[PDB]
C-alpha cells in the first residue's frame, strides 16, 4: 500500500494464507479513511475496502485483556486539519467560554485532543460565528456535589476549558463535560483578560504574580 | 533543637533560665524555651517609635555602594556602627534546594545612612555578636515578611529580636490593598521589583551587581514601609495592635519537625467457522482480476504567480532589498520550538 | 458649586490612604492605577470612617445598571422554569426573580403574579457577565419585607439622579409638596423609575405631571409653586 | 475656534449632543449599556454600533468610511471591559456638511468625533480620557497650514487632514495620536508642523469643550 488516494481498493473483506500447516483467517475491518464498497466485474458482485482519503494506508490489530485475526485497515494524511477529527462522543476538546447565565456555560470548541500530547486546531473563524459551539451544564461541570454549583466560580468569559464531549445533541450546541481531574479551565487571565497571567496553583484557585489577585475557577488538576 | 547562643545581651533573665529542659505535656513534648521569650515580653519599645514624626527618605541609591560583609572584622566595624543607631532594617535569603533543612545565604541590613550585605555562609559562626543590637530594644528592626527570617535567625546564626517592628502587620493594620514587599517599592521607591534572581540559587559568587542592586534596594524599600507604617498606625489607634503581632512573630522559637507541638500553631515552627478459508481465496483471486484490470505541467495563464512559494525580504541600512533565505525561516521555527518547550517548565508564585 | 472631575484626570487622593471605590472611579488591572472614567462632581467621605474613606464620582445617567443591595421598580415580561423575567429599563439585559424569593415563601408555594405585573424588588445580586437576579424579600431584610406587586397606580420614568435623591435625601421637598395637596403612596426605584397611585385618578395624573415638570427644571424652589399650578389647573375640566 | 455645542437636547436616548463647527453642524446620539443582538455579542467587553448619516440622500460607502474612522477614535475611549456582552449605539445626523461633500469629508469627521465624545459624557458612559478633533489644511500658493478651514479654502488645498488626540491631566497632557487622517500631497517637515500646530489647537478645544461639559451638566447635580 505505497500511496492513497479516494476512490483506490485496497484490500477484499477477507484475507488467508497458509503458516505451519495452519491457514490463518485475516478479518479486514474499514478503519478511518476507508469504507466498504460494492463493486461489480464479470458478473459477480465484490465487496472490498476502498480508501477515501490522499495518504499514506495504515494497519493495526489487538488483542485485549479486560483460527481468525482481526485487522484493522484505515488511511492516514500524508505530508492541522479539523476535517477528518471531527469533535464526537467521548472525545476531548479545547473550547473558550463566550457567555455565563446561571443555568449552563457556553464554549466554542477551538481544538480537539489525541491519545498520546498533540492536538488539532478549527481553522474556522470565531468571529464569524464559524466554529461548533457546545455547552456545558451545571451538573456536568464537576463530579461531587454537582447539585450546588455556581456557575460563576467555575468559569469565566474568555476562559479555556478543557472538555471532554457527552453527546452531538443538536445542530447549535455540542454537550460537554468536565467532571474529571484533568478537565476544567487550563488557560485564563485576571479580570476576564483584563488583567496579567494566572496559573492553577490549586485545583480549585487561581493565582497571579503581578496582580496579586486570586480568583476561584474550576481548573485542571496541576 | 539547642539554641546555639552562650551569650545574652540586653538580658533580664540570665542566660541561665533559659537553658531549662521542660517536661512533657499533654499539649506538646520537651524542648527548649525561646531564650529572648521574656525581654520580648518586657523591655520597654524606645519612646521615638512612639511619636508621630516626619519621615525619613531612603539615601539616594547613587550615593552609595553597598557594603559586602565576609570577613570577621568588616562585621566588627558593621557592629559597630549598628550600635549608633536608633532603628534597622533587616532581611535574609534562604536556600533550601542543595540542603536539607536550609542555609541562611544573606543577611541585608540598611541603617539611614547605608546597606550592608552579610555572607552569612562565611560568616555562620560569627553573627551570633550583633544580639548586642538584635536584642537591644532601643533599636527597632524592621522586618518585612519576617516569621519564617525569626526561625532561621535562630537556627543558624543563634541570632534573636528584641525590637521588632514588622510591616507586614502594619500594611494589614491599616488595610492596605497589597501586603507585598514590593508593592511598596513600587509605589514608594519608584522603583520594579525583579522575579528571576531568587529562583536560581544565590550561592554562587561573585554576587551580580544585578543580584546585589535589588537587595541595595530593598533595605530601603523595607525601611520606607516601616516608616509609613510608624506614623499612620499611631494616626489610626493601631499601633498597639502591630507590636504585639510584631512581638509574637519575635516570640516564636524554631523546633525540630518530631518534637513538633501537637496543635500546629504560629508560636513554633517545623461464529466464524462459517465462513471457508477456500472461500475467502476465492476473494483474494477476483480482487487481483479486479486491481489488475485496474492498472509533465506547465502554466499557460495564472499558473506562474498564483501557486508561488512564500519569501520574506529584510532592507538593509542602505534600504536594498534581501531574500531571507528559504531555509532561515525553518531554522528560527526550529529554534522557537525549543525555546518554549525548554523555557515553560518553572516557575516560583510567592 | 463643586469640584469637576473628567476622564483622564490625576485622582486626588494619595495611595497611601486607603480607599473604598464607588460608581466613576476604576481600578485598572493592569496597571494598578485609580482613575477617574466619569464626569461629575467627585465625593470623599471623611476620614475616621473605620479608617477607611470612601471616593465616588456623582455623574449624570439615565441609563441603569444593576447593583447589590438596590431598591427597584421592574415589570414583569416572561416566564421561565425556576423564576420571573423581570425588565428594570426599555431596551436593557432582563434580570431574574425567582419563584423562592417571596414573603410567604416555600418551595411548594407559587407566587401568583401575571406577566405585566409591577414588582418593588430589591436586587441582592448583580454580576456584571450574568443576568441580574432581584429577590421580593431579603436577608438583609431580615423577616421585613416591602417588596412585591403594586396594584394600579402610574409609573413615571426619571433619570438616575433624580430618583437617587427622591429615595436618599429627605432635604427633597418633592415628597412634601406632594403631601400638602393630597395623600398618596409612592415607590422609588434606582433604576429611575417612580410609582405614584392615589385614590381618585385626577390626582395620580396631577402628581405624574408634577413629577415630570420637577424632573425636567430640577430647580429645587420651583415645585412647590410649580405644584400649585399643576393642582389647579386639573379643577380647570 | 469659535465651536458651538449643547448637551442633552434628545428625549429617547441616554445621551446625546448638537456640535457646530463653522456651518458644519452634527447632532449625535447615544443609547447604552444595552443588551446587544446576538451577532454583536462580545464576551468580555462592550460592542459598539456605530451610524454616521449624511446630510443629503442615503448613506453610501462614503459614510461607511466615517463609521469606520470614528470607531478608531471612540473605541480606545471607552472602558469597554466595564460592560461585557453589551451594546451601545452611536449614532451620528449630519445636518449640515459646512463642505462640498462630492470632494471633502473632513469638516464632517471631526465634527462627528467631538459630537460622538461629547453624547458619551452625556451618557455617562465609562471613558479611559477625554478627545478633541479638528480639521486642517494646506494650500500651495499660500504654503499655510490652516486650522479649522473653510469651505472656500479647501477647494484651493493640496492636502487635508484629520487630527484627534486623546488628552489626560486635565487636558494637558497628550495621551495618544487617536486618528491622524492625512490625504494629499505632503512631506515630512510639514506633517510635524501640522502636529505641532495641531496639537495646540486641539489642547484648546478640549479646554472649551471641559467648559461646555461643566457648563451644561452641573446644574443638574446637586452641590
Amino acid at each position: 500500500p505505497e500511496i492513497a488516494y479516494p476512490g483506490k481498493l485496497i484490500c477484499p473483506q477477507y484475507g488467508t494464507e497458509n503458516k505451519d500447516g495452519e491457514d490463518i483467517i485475516f478479518n479486514y475491518v474499514p478503519g478511518p479513511g476507508t469504507k466498504l464498497i460494492q463493486y461489480e466485474h464479470n458478473g459477480r458482485t465484490l465487496e472490498a475496502i476502498t480508501a477515501t482519503l490522499v495518504g499514506t494506508v495504515r494497519c493495526e490489530e489487538e488483542k485485549k485483556t479486560d483460527t481468525v485475526k482481526n485487522i484493522l485497515v484505515s488511511v492516514l494524511p500524508g505530508t492541522n486539519d479539523f476535517a477528518n477529527n471531527l469533535p464526537k462522543e467521548g472525545d476531548i476538546v479545547l473550547t473558550r467560554v463566550t457567555r455565563l447565565s446561571l443555568q449552563r456555560a457556553n464554549v466554542e470548541i477551538l481544538a480537539v485532543e489525541d491519545k498520546p500530547a498533540t492536538f488539532s486546531v478549527s481553522q474556522a473563524s470565531s468571529d464569524l460565528g464559524e466554529t461548533f459551539r457546545g455547552i456545558i451544564r451545571s451538573q456536568d461541570v464537576r463530579s461531587t456535589d454537582r447539585d450546588r454549583v455556581k456557575v460563576i466560580e467555575c468559569f469565566k468569559p474568555g476562559d479555556i476549558v478543557r472538555a471532554q464531549v457527552l453527546s452531538l445533541g443538536d445542530g447549535t450546541n455540542y454537550y460537554l463535560t468536565t467532571a474529571r481531574n484533568d478537565l476544567g479551565v487550563v488557560f485564563a487571565r485576571a479580570a476576564n483578560g483584563a488583567g496579567g497571567l494566572m496559573y492553577a496553583t490549586d485545583w480549585q484557585m487561581m493565582t497571579s504574580p503581578v496582580t496579586g489577585a486570586t480568583e476561584k475557577r474550576k481548573c485542571a488538576k496541576p | 533543637f539547642i539554641p546555639l547562643l552562650k551569650e545574652k545581651p540586653n538580658a533580664l533573665k540570665p542566660l541561665s533560665e533559659s537553658l531549662r529542659l521542660v517536661d512533657d505535656d499533654e499539649n506538646n513534648p520537651s524542648h527548649y524555651p525561646h531564650p529572648y521569650e521574656y525581654e520580648i515580653d518586657h523591655q520597654e519599645y524606645s519612646p521615638e517609635i512612639l511619636q508621630i514624626r516626619e519621615e525619613i527618605p531612603s539615601k539616594s541609591w547613587d550615593d552609595s555602594v553597598p557594603i559586602w560583609v565576609d570577613t570577621s572584622t568588616e562585621l566588627e566595624s558593621m557592629l559597630e556602627d549598628l550600635k549608633n543607631t536608633k532603628e534597622i532594617a533587616v532581611d535574609l535569603e534562604h536556600h533550601d534546594y542543595r540542603s536539607y533543612y536550609g542555609i541562611v545565604c544573606l543577611m541585608q541590613i540598611s541603617t539611614r545612612e547605608r546597606d550592608y550585605l552579610v555572607d552569612t555562609l562565611k560568616l555562620r559562626e560569627n553573627l551570633h555578636i550583633l544580639n548586642e543590637v538584635f536584642t537591644n530594644p532601643s533599636i527597632v528592626k524592621v522586618f518585612h515578611g519576617a516569621f519564617m527570617n525569626i526561625i532561621w535567625l535562630q537556627r543558624d546564626l543563634g541570632l534573636y529580636v528584641v525590637g521588632l517592628f514588622d510591616t507586614y502587620h502594619a500594611s494589614k493594620a491599616i488595610g492596605l490593598p497589597r501586603h507585598s514587599l514590593a508593592y511598596l517599592l513600587e509605589n514608594f521607591a519608584n522603583f520594579k521589583t525583579s522575579k528571576k534572581y531568587q529562583l536560581a540559587d544565590w550561592r554562587i559568587r561573585p554576587l551580580s551587581k544585578p543580584m546585589t542592586a535589588y537587595a541595595r534596594a530593598d533595605t530601603h524599600f523595607l525601611l520606607n514601609i516601616y516608616d509609613q507604617l510608624r506614623n499612620k498606625l499611631i494616626e489610626s489607634n493601631k499601633l498597639a495592635g502591630v507590636l504585639y503581632e510584631s512581638r509574637n512573630v519575635a516570640k516564636r522559637r524554631f523546633e525540630y519537625s518530631k518534637y513538633r507541638p501537637l496543635t500546629p500553631s504560629s508560636e513554633v515552627y517545623s461464529l466464524l467457522e462459517t465462513i471457508s478459508v477456500p472461500q475467502i481465496r476465492d476473494v483474494m483471486e477476483r480482487f487481483s482480476v479486479l486491481c489488475n484490470s485496474n492498472i509533465t505541467n506547465s502554466s499557460i495563464l495564472l499558473g506562474k504567480i498564483l501557486p508561488r512559494e512564500e519569501h520574506d525580504i529584510a532592507y538593509s541600512k542602505d534600504g536594498l532589498p534581501n531574500k531571507v533565505k528559504t531555509e532561515d525561516i525553518r531554522i528560527r521555527a526550529q529554534n522557537f520550538k525549543s525555546a518554549l518547550a525548554n523555557l515553560e517548565d518553572i516557575i516560583f508564585e510567592i | 458649586m463643586s469640584t469637576f472631575i473628567f476622564p483622564g484626570d490625576s485622582f486626588p487622593v494619595d495611595p497611601t490612604t486607603p480607599v473604598k471605590l464607588g460608581p466613576g472611579i476604576y481600578c485598572d488591572p493592569n496597571t494598578q492605577e485609580i482613575r477617574p472614567v466619569n464626569t461629575g462632581v467627585l465625593h470623599v467621605s471623611a476620614k475616621g470612617k473605620s479608617g477607611v474613606q470612601t471616593a465616588y464620582i456623582d455623574y449624570s445617567s439615565k441609563r441603569y445598571i444593576p447593583s447589590v443591595n438596590d431598591f427597584v421598580i421592574g415589570v414583569i415580561i416572561g416566564t421561565f422554569s425556576d423564576s420571573y423575567k423581570v425588565s428594570l429599563q426599555n431596551f436593557s439585559s432582563s434580570v431574574s426573580l425567582s419563584y423562592m424569593a417571596f414573603p410567604n415563601a416555600s418551595k411548594k408555594n407559587r407566587p401568583t403574579l401575571q406577566v405585566g405585573d409591577l414588582v418593588y424588588a430589591r436586587v441582592c445580586t448583580a454580576e456584571k457577565e450574568l443576568e441580574a437576579e432581584i429577590e421580593c424579600f431579603d436577608s438583609t431584610t431580615g423577616r421585613d419585607a416591602g417588596f412585591g406587586i403594586l396594584e394600579d397606580g402610574m409609573i413615571i420614568d426619571v433619570n438616575l439622579n433624580f430618583a437617587r435623591q427622591l429615595l436618599f435625601n429627605n432635604d427633597f421637598p418633592l415628597l412634601k409638596v406632594l403631601a400638602a395637596h393630597t395623600k398618596f403612596e409612592v415607590a422609588i426605584g434606582l433604576n429611575g423609575k417612580i410609582w405614584v397611585k392615589c385614590e381618585e385618578l385626577s390626582n395620580t395624573l396631577a402628581c405624574y405631571r408634577t413629577i415630570m415638570e420637577c424632573c425636567q427644571k430640577n430647580d429645587t424652589a420651583a415645585f412647590k409653586d410649580i405644584a400649585k399650578r399643576q393642582f389647579k389647573e386639573i379643577l380647570t375640566v | 475656534m469659535s465651536v458651538q455645542a449643547e448637551i442633552g437636547i434628545l428625549d429617547h436616548v441616554d445621551g446625546s449632543s448638537e456640535f457646530v463647527s463653522q456651518d458644519t453642524k452634527v447632532i449625535c446620539s447615544v443609547t447604552g449599556p444595552i443588551e446587544p443582538k446576538a451577532r454583536q455579542e462580545l464576551p468580555t467587553q462592550l460592542a459598539l454600533e456605530i451610524i454616521v448619516r449624511p446630510a443629503k440622500g442615503v448613506a453610501t460607502t462614503r459614510e461607511k468610511v466615517l463609521e469606520d474612522k470614528l470607531r478608531a477614535v471612540l473605541t480606545p475611549l471607552i472602558t469597554r471591559h466595564c460592560y461585557p456582552r453589551q451594546l451601545c449605539q452611536i449614532t451620528c445626523q449630519i445636518l449640515e456638511s459646512g463642505e462640498d461633500e462630492a470632494e471633502f469629508s473632513l469638516r464632517e469627521l471631526s465634527c462627528c468625533i467631538n459630537a460622538a465624545f461629547l453624547a458619551l459624557v452625556d451618557a455617562g458612559i465609562a471613558l479611559n480620557s477625554m478627545c478633541a478633533s479638528i480639521p486642517i489644511a494646506i494650500i500651495k500658493d499660500t504654503s499655510d497650514i490652516i486650522v479649522d478651514p473653510t469651505a472656500e479654502q479647501l477647494k484651493i488645498s493640496l492636502s487635508v487632514h484629520t487630527l484627534a488626540l486623546e488628552f489626560v491631566n486635565g487636558g494637558k497632557v497628550v495621551k495618544n495620536v487617536l486618528l491622524l487622517d492625512s490625504n494629499g500631497d505632503f512631506n515630512e517637515d510639514q506633517l510635524f508642523s501640522l502636529l505641532e500646530l495641531g496639537e495646540q489647537k486641539c489642547q484648546e478645544l478640549v479646554t472649551n469643550i471641559r467648559r461646555i461639559i461643566q457648563d451644561n451638566i452641573s446644574p443638574r447635580l446637586v452641590v
